[PDB]
């Protein structure tokens, strides 16, 4: 599922400016 | 109606040009004031909350060392995003307490927020509902009209940087990466999931890169995860320049055109970047039942209202390890911070 997908990425936590 | 907003935005930048122009400076010093606990740490800077000995009231207090920022290149966004917290005025952002330094650190003493960022509880509950979303969303709404019509660009909305107060409203308060800008910009700066394709792209761009963003926190809001994500952001930025997006089954249909509308990588066609400007947005059927004005003054309920036991109370907030905060014997980085 997309959620799956979601957890899979390893980018659920909090997500630093580039 | 139209004509006091006109009025409005008006007056208001004539009270920022007065501010943006004669910025305040040494509005307190550190030892009045007791430290509490971390909040937040990062790159050059921390946040803590402290407390005012002499009134007792509680303060988030953000703390950067001069010669990390050196460092780390961030001279012009330290001055520049102080310089923005004291010029500014509207009930969705940060309200600035007191600023100064000393030997070793910058310090801006800001309202405390005590509900935390809106990150953690949109991943604690896992999806906000539309009506929830559209809430938040009416604000951010607002707060870029305001933002905009001052010829700022924000350029770092994400759940990260959205903290909820005790009413349950919106509190913005990271401008760090904020430009006062009428034309073009071309930095390659923000967070790679919220990156309009502009950017990524490296194309001049304006302020339409935040209701881009504006779609993506959205759709995240409502979703649980972002419209485009992946393992690297090489990978999340070929998402985003694709023109694709795939949609929950659970978006009503009014949502999915906003979106589409928002999510556009076509300039000419995005909406908030046409001829009705934001009247474009805020006249779209998914906030047909928003009260534009009662948000803004504050008077509609909350959906959500964090859990707060008092003043001081940091539950919303995660642990961090205490440090120490220095101050050298030498003062450092004197002539680089000298409008701070
Ligand atoms: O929550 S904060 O520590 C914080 C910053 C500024 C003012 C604050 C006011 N109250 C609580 C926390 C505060 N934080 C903001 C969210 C994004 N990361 C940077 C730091």
């Amino acid at each position: 599922t997309t959620y799956a997908d979601f957890i899979a990425s390893g980018r659920t936590g909090s997500r630093n400016a580039i | 109606e139209q004509e006091s907003v006109k009025e409005f935005l008006a007056k208001a930048k004539e009270e920022f040009l007065k501010k943006w122009e004669s910025p305040s400076q040494n509005t307190a010093q550190l030892d009045h004031f007791d430290r509490i606990k971390t909040l937040g740490t990062g790159s050059f800077g921390r946040v803590m909350l402290v407390k005012h000995k002499e009134t007792g009231n509680h303060y988030a207090m953000k703390i950067l060392d001069k010669q990390k920022v050196v460092k780390l290149k961030q001279i012009e966004h330290t001055l520049n995003e102080k310089r923005i917290l004291q010029a500014v005025n509207f009930p969705f952002l940060v309200k600035l307490e007191f600023s100064f330094k000393d030997n070793s650190n910058l310090y801006m003493v800001m309202e405390y927020v005590p509900g935390g960022e809106m990150f953690s509880h949109l991943r604690r509950i896992g999806r906000f509902s539309e009506p929830h979303a559209r809430f938040y969303a009416a604000q951010i709404v607002l707060t870029f009209e305001y933002l905009h019509s001052l010829d700022l660009i924000y350029r770092d909305l994400k759940p990260e940087n959205l903290l909820i107060d005790q009413q349950g409203y919106i509190q913005v308060t990271d401008f760090g990466f904020a430009k006062r800008v009428k034309g073009r910009t071309w930095t390659l700066c923000g967070t790679p999931e919220y990156l309009a394709p502009e950017i990524i792209l490296s194309k001049g761009y304006n302020k339409a890169v935040d209701w881009w963003a504006l779609g993506v926190l959205i759709y995240e809001m409502a979703a649980g995860y972002p419209p485009f994500f992946a393992d690297q952001p090489i990978q999340i930025y070929e998402k985003i320049v694709s023109g694709k997006v795939r949609f929950p089954s659970h978006f009503s249909s009014d949502l999915k055109d906003l979106l589409r509308n928002l999510l556009q990588v076509d300039l000419t066609k995005r909406f908030g970047n046409l001829k009705n400007g934001v009247n474009d947005i805020k006249n779209h059927k998914w906030f047909a039942t928003t009260d534009w004005i009662a948000i803004y003054q504050r008077k509609v309920e909350a959906p959500f209202i964090p859990k707060f036991k008092g003043p001081g109370d940091t539950s919303n907030f995660d642990d961090y390890e205490e440090e120490e905060i220095r101050v050298s014997i030498n003062e450092k980085c004197g002539k680089e911070f000298t409008e701070f």
